C-alpha cells in the first residue's frame, strides 16, 4: 500500500470513510424532507457501501436507482433542483462523470449566471468515487478535478479523510451552489477514525494546515495529503527539514490566501496530485503563487503529480506520485 | 412459456422481423379544417368565446412581434432572433390546456407560451437588447427568455439539455404531492441528442407527470428528417419507452389544446409521462384557420381585425421603442450571480476591472451602461 | 391528405393515445426446446456436426476457463475479472454465423467470439496478468480484451461507448464495398446510456451494414429492468428507429445462429441495421441444452463428456501457470502509445523515472518487470 | 471591433479564414480517398460556410450531414478512423462539443494506449468554430482548450490566420493522432490573405516568433495573437519596449522550448488568452516557465485572461482580455 492513514462536536463513533458519507446522508435526509439520493445502484446500498440502509429508513420515494444513463442522472439532478429540493446525485465512478460534463459545464454552473437568479440548481450534489486503488487502471482510477476547475460556477470538494468527508460532505449538500464531491476510494475501507453521529459542518473554500513548518510548504488534497504527511515525516528525519503540511480540501474556490501565507514564510512549495501533470490543478496553484509570492520565492515551485499519460493497470507502481518521488523532489529544492 | 425478467412475451417457432411501419404512420389528430369548421362534435372544446379571443389575439402579437425584432436583427440592433412564424398554434393552443402553475421548458420556439402567460412586451423586449429592465441582467443572447413568476424555466441555447431537467422537475413535483404538471418542448433535432434518450427514459421508470411537446416542423437547419431519423417521426419512439403518444396537427389550436389538456389531466392523476408530437411548417397557418373559426361563430371580422392589427402595431412599437432608449445594466452585474455569493477572487476581478475602467474608461462604451 | 414533411401518415378525426404493448411484448424466437429436440424442421439449421462440436467446445472451454479465473480474481492474484455464466451460448451462436473477418465490438461479455475465433488460451491469461505476453502491454484492467488478426476492437470499460463508434465503422465498410459485416455487442443496461440513442440513430439514417446483439439479461449490477426501462425490453425500440429487429431465446445457439446469419445477410445486402435481442439468465443452460442435441444425433456421449472436461482443465491450468510465472512488461511501455510517437516533454517524463529508480529501486517491484 | 488583422509554395489567392478551411479540407479529399466530412449542417455548405461546394465535388458519400447528437458524432468519427479512413467531423459550435466529451476524453484520447497499438483512431480530426464573436454570450463563445488540455493522447491545434489555418488543418489531418483543430470564427470572414492553392504543412508542437524583442516575451493564440501584435506596437510607441510577440499554436503538446528560449532572453512573460484564467492554459504556461526559467525572471509571469465567469452578452466589451488590459499589465511588469 502506497500510503499510511492515522489520526468538542458530541458523541463520536468509529467509522470508515464509507461510513461517514452514509452517516452525512442520513443527518441530510433526516432534517431536509425534500431531499432525494439516486443514481446507478444505490438503491442495495451502492457498489461501495456508502448507501447501505437509507432507502429502508426513508423510502422508495427518496433512495432510488435510475437507469444506467450518467447525462441523465446530472439532468434529472438539476431539474430535482430547480425545484428548490435537495438533489444528491451519484456517479458510480468519477471516471464516467464524463457524459454529464455538458449537463454540468454548460448546465448546473451557468444555471444562476444566465438566469439572472431567477433559477438555480443550488441544491445539488454529484457525489463520486475518486483516485488511485492500486489496480483500477484507465476507467477506475480517474482525478478529474482539473477538468472541472476551469468551469466557473460549480464547487468541487475533495476529502482526506473519514471525519473530513462527512463534515465537508454535509456543506456541499447544504451550500447553495452546484457541488461535486470527490470520494477517494482507496480510503472508503481504510482505517477509521472518531465521527461525529450528530451532523456537523466543514467550510468550503479552506484549506487546512494540518501540520506547520518553516522550510517548505507541502499541498496535497485526498489521499495525496497522507503521502505529503509522510514525506514531511521523512524530510525531518532524513535532512533535519520542517515542513508545513496542507491539505487543500476544496479545489474550487481555492483557498489562495492560506497558501500564499504559508509560502511566504517558508519561501519554498512543493504541489502533488495524482492527476497528470500537464493542465493539472498543480499548475494553477503554482502560477498563483507564483503571481502573489514571486519575491519570497527561494526556489521553483515543485509539481509533482501523475506523468502525462492514462492511468495504466501493472504499471501503478512506477505511475504515481509517491513519497519518495515527493521526498526527492523536496531534497533537490531544499539544495537549491 | 418464457421465463425471462427482461420482457413478457410467447415464444414464436419462426425467424420473423419486426419491421417499422413508416408509410402508414401513426395518424395526426385534427379538430377542425382549413375552413375552420368543427370535423366531429364530439372533439369540440366548446371554449368560451373570451378565451378563444385570447388564443387569437396572442397568437397574432406575438407575429408581430417577430416581424418587428426579425427587422431589428437584421439592422444588427440585436444580435440574434428567433421567429415563431408556424409555431404560434402549437405553442398558444397547449400553454392554454396548462395551469398557469404548470412549469415550462422549451427553448427557442415558445415564447408564445410567455405571450400566452401575459408576459410583458416590454420583457420580452428588455431580454433582447439586454437592457436595465432584464431580470437575466443582459447576460445571454436574445430571445433566451425566463420568468420565474409566469413558472417559465430560462432558455439555453445547448439543445435538449432541458429534457432530462424537465423530467427532475416532474419527479419533485410528484414528491410535493402538487397537482401539477411539468411541460418540455423541444424540437424534431433535438429528440436526436442523447439527453432525450435520457430524459424519456427516465420519465417512463420514475413515473413522472410530464408532458414531453416536440414540435416537428420537417427540418433542423438545414437537415431534412430524411436525415435526421428513419422511424415514423418522434411520436412513433414513445411506445418503445413505454410512454403513452399521440400525433397532432400543430395548425389547429383545438386539436393541440385537446390532446394537451388530455395528456395534462392523465398525467397527473397517474403519474406518468405523455409524448404530443405536433407536426408543423417550417416558415394552411394557424392563424388564418383560427380566424375562419371566429368568422364562423360570428366572433370577429374585418373592422376588429383591422382594429387589432393596428393596436398590436402599436403595442410592439412603443415597447420597441422604449427597449432601444433604455441603457445597458452596470458592467458590475458580470460578476454576480455566478455563485450565489460572490467569491473573494472573483471580487478581486471585479475590482481589477474598476480600477482599470477609472484609467482606460474612455476606450469603453461607459455611456450606454447604468452607473 | 396531410402535408408535412417530417412523417408519412393519415388524418384521425378523434383523439386517441398510442398504447405500449409490454405484456404481449415481441415474441422470442427458439429452435431447440430445453431436451435438444428441433421444434420446427423447416428452421434447423443443420449446421454439419464438426462446427456444432467446435460449438459445444468453444462454451465449455469458455466455462472452464472462467471458474479457474474467477477463483484467481477471489484469491486476489488478478485484480478484476467478468464472468460468461449464461453468456456462452449468445456469443458463441452468434460468432458462429459471422465472417471471421467482420469486426466485433463489444464489452465485458464477449470472450466467447474470441474463443470461437480460436484466441490463445494464453492471451486470454496475458491480459488478465498483465504480463510481458500481453499485446495490450498491461496498461487495461483484466478482461479488457482485443485481437487486430481477429477482428475483434479492445474493449474499453465505459459502457455503450463502442455502439455509434461501430456504426463508424460499419460506415466505413460500405464505402470500401467490404462485403463485410459489423457487429455491436451490449448489455440491456448499457442501452439506457446516450450513446446508444446515437448509435441506433445514426446507423439508420447513415445505411449502415451493423448487427446491434443486446444481451438482456433483466439485471444491471443490482438493477433490475423495471427500473431500467419501461417498454417492451430493447427489441421494441428498433422500430421507433426504422431498424428490423428481432428477440431471441439466448440460452438456444442455433436461434441466436439463426437469427445472426440472416441478419448478416440482409445488412450486408442492403446496408441497414439489425437488432437482436437475446434473452439471458443472470448466471435451462445454453451447455445443457446443446449437450441435449449432440446426444440425440449420436454425436456425443458420457466418455466423450468426461475426457474432454479433463483436457479441457489441463489446457486452461498449463495457460494459467505459464500466464501467473512470467514478468511483467518493462515499465517504459507506460509512455508509449499516449500518441503514437512520444513528445519530447514525455519523453522527459520517461527520463525522470529512469534517474528516479537508478536511486530508488530498492523500494519499487522492480525484479517483477522485465528488463 | 478589438481586434486588427493585418500581414515559396506556389501559386496563391486571397482567401478569408472559411475559404482556407474549405481549400484544405478539398486539397485533403482529392489527396485522399478514404476521407470523408461530416456533422450538423455540413451537406448544404455549413453554418459558416466551410464546406460550400464539397460535397457537389466530392459525393454526397462523402460530405453528409448527421442526426443532430454530438456524442454521436464524435462516436461515429472515432468508428471511421478506426478502420484507417480519414475522418473529418465537425461539431458545429465549440461550446456543444461537451457531449462528446466522454468521447473524446475516454475513449479518442486512449485508444491506442489501451489498446497496445492494436487499435487506432489517428485518422479523426474534429474541427469546430472557437472564440468570442462580439455578441455570442454564453454559448456562442466559448475557448474550450484548457478543458482538453489536461488530457494526454489528443491534440489541439488553433490557427490565427487563413494562411496558418490551412497549413495546420493539414498537418491535423494528416496526423497519426486524433486532433481538434478550433477555427477563430470572429476571422472566418474578417481580412483575406494570400493562401497557397495547394497543400502544404504547417508543423504541430511548434510555436511561431512572429515578432522578435528583447524586453518581454507575449503569449498567445487564436484572435488573441493580433491583440497581443497591437500591445507590442503600444508598448514601443508609448514606452520605448521591444516585445518578442509568439503564437503558440499547439496547445497540447505544448513547444516548451520555444517560449523558454524566449523567456530567458527577455526575462519577462505575459501570457493572454480569452478563456477564463482559473484553470486556463496559461497556467500550465506560467508554472512550466517558472520551472525552466526561474533565475531568469525578472518579474512576476503575467496572465491576462477573461474573468472567472461564464461569457456575457451585454457586458462582452467589459469582459475580454483586450489590449489596454493587456497593456496595463505589461506597464506594471516592465516597471516592476
Ligand atoms: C447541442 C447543440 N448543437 C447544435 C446547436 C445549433 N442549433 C441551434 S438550432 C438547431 C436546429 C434545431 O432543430 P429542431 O430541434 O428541429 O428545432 P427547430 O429549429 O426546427 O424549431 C441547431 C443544430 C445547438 N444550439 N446545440
Ligand atoms: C459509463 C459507465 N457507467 C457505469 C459503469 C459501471 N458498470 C460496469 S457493468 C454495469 C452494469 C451493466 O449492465 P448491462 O449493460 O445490462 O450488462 P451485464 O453486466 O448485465 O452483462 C455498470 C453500471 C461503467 N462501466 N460505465
Ligand atoms: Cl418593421
Ligand atoms: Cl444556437
Ligand atoms: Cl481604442
Ligand atoms: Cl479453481
Ligand atoms: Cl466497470
Ligand atoms: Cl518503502
Ligand atoms: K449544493
Ligand atoms: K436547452
Ligand atoms: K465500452
Ligand atoms: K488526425
Ligand atoms: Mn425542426
Ligand atoms: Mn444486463
Amino acid at each position: 500500500a502506497h500510503f499510511t492513514f492515522q489520526p468538542e462536536y458530541g458523541q463520536t463513533q468509529k467509522m470508515n470513510l464509507f461510513q461517514s458519507v452514509t452517516s452525512a446522508l442520513d443527518n441530510s435526509l433526516a432534517k431536509d424532507p425534500t431531499a432525494v439520493i439516486f443514481g446507478e445502484d444505490v438503491a442495495f446500498g451502492g457498489v461501495f457501501r456508502c448507501t447501505v440502509g437509507l432507502r429502508d429508513k426513508y423510502g422508495k420515494d427518496r433512495v432510488f436507482n435510475t437507469p444506467l444513463c450518467e447525462q441523465g442522472i446530472v439532468g434529472f439532478g438539476i431539474g430535482i433542483a430547480v425545484t428548490g429540493a435537495t438533489a444528491i446525485a451519484e456517479i458510480q465512478f468519477a471516471d464516467y462523470i464524463f457524459p454529464a460534463f455538458d449537463q454540468i459545464v454548460n448546465e448546473a454552473a451557468k444555471y444562476r449566471y444566465r438566469s439572472g437568479d431567477l433559477f438555480n440548481c443550488g441544491s445539488l450534489t454529484i457525489r463520486s468515487p475518486w483516485g488511485c486503488v492500486g489496480h483500477g487502471a484507465l476507467y477506475h482510477s480517474q482525478s478529474p478535478e482539473a477538468f472541472f476547475a476551469h468551469c466557473p460556477g460549480i464547487k468541487v470538494v475533495i476529502p482526506r479523510s473519514p471525519f473530513q468527508a462527512k463534515g465537508l460532505l454535509l456543506s456541499c449538500i447544504e451550500d447553495k451552489n452546484p457541488c461535486i464531491f470527490f470520494e477517494p476510494k482507496i480510503l472508503y475501507r481504510a482505517a477509521a477514525e472518531e465521527v461525529p453521529i450528530e451532523p456537523y459542518n466543514i467550510p468550503l473554500s479552506q484549506a487546512e494546515v494540518i501540520q506547520e513548518g518553516s522550510d517548505v510548504t507541502l499541498v496535497a488534497w485526498g489521499t495525496q495529503v497522507h503521502v505529503i504527511r509522510e514525506v514531511a515525516s521523512m524530510a525531518k528525519e532524513k535532512l533535519g527539514v520542517s515542513c508545513e503540511v496542507i491539505d487543500l480540501r476544496t479545489i474550487i474556490p481555492w483557498d489562495v490566501d492560506t497558501i500564499c501565507k504559508s509560502v511566504i514564510k517558508t519561501g519554498r512549495l512543493l504541489i502533488s496530485h495524482e492527476a497528470p501533470l500537464t493542465g493539472g490543478f498543480a499548475s494553477e496553484i503554482s502560477s498563483t503563487v507564483q503571481e502573489e509570492c514571486f519575491l519570497n520565492l527561494e526556489a521553483p515551485i515543485s509539481r509533482v503529480c501523475g506523468y502525462d499519460t492514462p492511468f495504466p493497470h501493472i504499471f501503478e507502481p512506477f505511475y504515481i506520485p509517491d513519497k519518495w518521488k515527493c521526498y526527492d523532489a523536496l531534497r533537490k529544492m531544499i539544495n537549491y | 412459456k418464457p421465463q425471462f425478467p427482461g420482457a413478457s412475451a410467447e415464444f414464436i417457432d419462426k425467424l420473423e422481423f419486426i419491421q417499422p411501419n413508416v408509410i402508414s404512420g401513426i395518424p395526426i389528430y385534427r379538430v377542425m379544417d382549413r375552413q375552420g369548421q368543427i370535423i366531429n362534435p364530439s372533439e369540440d372544446p366548446h371554449l368560451p368565446k373570451e378565451k378563444v379571443l385570447k388564443l387569437y389575439k396572442s397568437m397574432t402579437l406575438l407575429n408581430t412581434m417577430d416581424r418587428i425584432l426579425y427587422e431589428s436583427q437584421r439592422q444588427g440592433r440585436i444580435s440574434f432572433y428567433m421567429t415563431n412564424y408556424g409555431e404560434e398554434g402549437t405553442h398558444v393552443g397547449s400553454a392554454a390546456a396548462l395551469d398557469n402553475t404548470d412549469l415550462v421548458f422549451g427553448q427557442y420556439r415558445e415564447a408564445g407560451v410567455l405571450m400566452y402567460r401575459d408576459y410583458p412586451l416590454e420583457l420580452f423586449m428588455a431580454q433582447c437588447y439586454g437592457n436595465i429592465s432584464d431580470l437575466g441582467k443582459g447576460r445571454q443572447m436574445p430571445v433566451h427568455y425566463g420568468c420565474k413568476e409566469r413558472h417559465f424555466v430560462t432558455i439555453s441555447s445547448p439543445l435538449a439539455t432541458q429534457i432530462p431537467q424537465a423530467v427532475g422537475a416532474a419527479y419533485a413535483a410528484k414528491r410535493a404531492n402538487a397537482n401539477r404538471v411539468v411541460i418540455c418542448y423541444f424540437g424534431e433535432g433535438a429528440a436526436s441528442e442523447g439527453d432525450a434518450h435520457a430524459g424519456f427514459n427516465f420519465a417512463a421508470t420514475l413515473e413522472c407527470p410530464i408532458i414531453f411537446f416536440c414540435r416537428n416542423n420537417g427540418y433542423a437547419i438545414s437537415t431534412p428528417t430524411s436525415e435526421q431519423y428513419r422511424g415514423d417521426g418522434i411520436a412513433a419512439r414513445g411506445p418503445g419507452y413505454g410512454i403513452m403518444s399521440i400525433r397532432v396537427d400543430g395548425n389547429d389550436v383545438f386539436a393541440v389544446y385537446n390532446a394537451t389538456k388530455e395528456a395534462r389531466r392523465r398525467a397527473v392523476a397517474e403519474n406518468q409521462p405523455f409524448l404530443i408530437e405536433a407536426m408543423t411548417y417550417r416558415i394552411d397557418h394557424p392563424i388564418s384557420r383560427l380566424r375562419h373559426y371566429l368568422l364562423s361563430q360570428g366572433w370577429w371580422d374585418e373592422e376588429q381585425e383591422k382594429a387589432w392589427r393596428k393596436q398590436s402595431r402599436r403595442k410592439v412599437m412603443e415597447a420597441f421603442e422604449q427597449a432601444e432608449r433604455k441603457p445597458k445594466p452596470n458592467p458590475n452585474l458580470l460578476f454576480s450571480d455566478v455563485y450565489q455569493e460572490m467569491p473573494a477572487q472573483l471580487r478581486k476581478q471585479q475590482e481589477s476591472l474598476a480600477r482599470h475602467l477609472q484609467t482606460y474608461g474612455e476606450h469603453y462604451p461607459l455611456d450606454h451602461f447604468d452607473k
